């Protein structure tokens, strides 16, 4: 069980933990999230009182180093930190367990909810599409955009998430433009899954990110690249049937987390009654197709 | 975007572009087989690509061969037309390329779309207009032309014949447009239009009567008035 301090909390925020979250008052003695489950990443995020826009977080996993957050005003913002000192950090940690300032990570133990959703995630393909390699975390918020979004303006702030276009050269081959653009099986298998991201579990890590940030930060072109990823496997004829059947554990446990009152933004028509009711893999995502429709009908 | 009224005349300026009309590439009949089952028959077809500007028509005749043994053939066909639109594109001279092509029907911007991806800067516009060129199988012509074809075949025609010598390539449009939408309402009388007066002789080189200036006008009228007529038993106004 590892800890996240924070140094203080001068503006009244609400912070978010995985899919937890907590009001803090202005200058309320908040110091840290205590008994974060080591093993998985972790994302801690931010939503200001006063500024109901931008929400903005940190990816992160405690393997990987003692962090903390302090508000910093010039930046006017909570930012995550490294402590190099080992030894300093275990101090101001039992203290503020002592004086019990933190909250604990309120994990049922029923609940395989933040590992549902978070299988296929791995802090190292975080940082790819996150560049900012003097950090061990990733800061990600609303507004960020996507490489894809930026071809169609700063390098430095953009989720480098691997670019899906089905009408491109890269998806369609010559000679079998019609049967490639019908059956996105060659694009999906060789193209993505033994080109580029090498196994299916980088596939669904990525598709696993893409939909946290969509759902945590409002991400508009992180939901559009969640939405890419299905519609790429559901379009193609010939997909590994371990792939089909984790996949519908991945939206299963995604469509159930959403909240309810966002299902507008964050749900694209389209793909889905694609996915569920045309594709080539309609009949292959029986409890996604359950979860939605009894809950979210009037999309469909 | 898309083409419209707004944005008529862009289609005679001197930007290369050609309209591409899909309707005739898949032919068939229909008929009842021995059992009493319905059974269709495929016949010729054509793609009908037309430069609105200079009358160049690139008739890309599709043979029935082509279907054999192939399904979704009505899905085929609208890739066919792309495969062998872009194909055309590639056959001609770089400064011959059209800068843009305009599809009359939505569903053929996809499958042309990804038949172009070699062509980016050539940019592949849906219409709004009505257009009639499905009434190109009207024109005895081209219809006879694709009927006896025994191969892929294309053929290239002035769909103005020697209009523009003596009138725009708008007012040249216009009449195009106007004849095709008569011989599309009501063929019989728009071709008894056309041809009444044995002594108005088609060229061997050419598609429609050596009509004089006065007598196009006469016939432009003729083609007005049916098209309205027309309407008002449709519709009963």
């Amino acid at each position: 069980m590892n800890t996240v301090p924070f140094t203080s909390a001068p503006i009244e925020v609400t912070i978010g933990i995985d899919q937890y979250s907590f009001n803090v008052k202005e200058n309320q003695p908040f110091h840290g999230i205590k008994d974060i489950p080591i093993g998985h990443v972790h994302v801690i995020h931010f939503q200001h009182a006063d500024n109901s826009s931008m929400r903005y977080g940190y990816w992160f996993d405690c393997r990987m180093g003692n962090f903390y957050i302090q508000y910093d005003p010039k930046d006017g913002l909570y930012k995550m930190m490294e402590e190099r000192d080992g030894a300093k950090f275990e101090n101001i940690v039992h203290n503020f367990k002592e004086r019990q300032m933190m909250v604990s990570y309120p994990k049922i133990d029923e609940d395989d909810t933040w590992y549902n959703l978070t299988e296929f995630v791995q802090m190292d393909k975080i940082r790819k599409i996150v560049r900012k390699d003097e950090n061990q975390f990733s800061y990600v918020d609303s507004s960020m955009t996507t490489v894809q979004e930026n071809e169609l303006s700063d390098p430095a702030h953009s989720l480098n998430y691997t670019v899906i276009n089905f009408k491109s050269r890269e998806a369609i081959r010559p000679g079998h433009e019609m049967e490639d653009f019908l059956d996105k099986s060659y694009y999906l298998n060789t193209v993505m899954l033994q080109g580029i991201f090498k196994n299916s579990s980088n596939y669904f890590g990525e598709l696993q990110f893409a939909f946290l940030n969509a759902m945590f930060f409002g991400n508009y072109g992180s939901s559009l690249q969640w939405h890419a990823m299905i519609e790429l496997i559901c379009s193609s004829a010939t997909v590994p049937k371990h792939m089909l059947d984790k996949l519908d554990e991945i939206l299963y446990y995604q469509i159930k987390t959403l909240p309810e009152q966002y299902s507008d933004i964050l749900l694209n028509e389209r793909v889905w009654n694609i996915c569920l009711y045309s594709s080539f893999q309609k009949n292959s995502l029986h409890n996604t197709e359950k979860i939605m429709e009894n809950k979210y009908p009037e999309l469909l | 975007g898309a083409m419209n009224s707004s944005n008529y005349a862009e289609l005679f300026n001197n930007d290369i572009k050609l309209f591409v009309d899909d309707t005739n590439v898949y032919r068939v009949t229909v008929h009842k087989t021995f059992e009493g089952n319905v059974a269709t028959k495929a016949i010729n077809g054509c793609i009908f690509t037309l430069n609105p500007k200079t009358g160049h028509l690139f008739l890309k005749i599709i043979h029935t061969s082509v279907w054999a043994g192939q399904k979704r053939l009505s899905q085929l066909a609208k890739w066919k037309t792309a495969e062998e639109v872009s194909a055309l594109v590639r056959s001609l001279p770089k400064e011959e390329q059209p800068k843009q092509i305009i599809v009359t029907r939505k569903a053929m911007l996809d499958p042309l779309e990804v038949h172009m991806l070699d062509f980016p800067n050539i940019a592949i516009r849906p219409t709004e207009l009505r257009l009639p060129f499905s009434a190109a199988m009207s024109i005895d012509k081209l219809s006879d032309v694709v009927m006896k074809a025994t191969e892929p075949q294309m053929v290239l025609f002035n769909i103005y014949d020697d209009w523009l010598d003596r009138i725009s390539s708008y007012t040249a449009f216009s009449r195009l447009t106007l004849l095709l939408r008569a011989l599309k309402t009501n063929e019989e009388s728009a071709k008894m239009i056309l041809l009444s007066d044995p002594t108005i002789t088609i060229k061997s080189y050419h598609l429609w009567p050596s009509f004089t200036d006065e007598q196009w006008i006469t016939i432009e009228s003729q083609m007005r008035d049916l098209i309205l007529t027309e309407y008002g038993r449709k519709y009963n106004v």
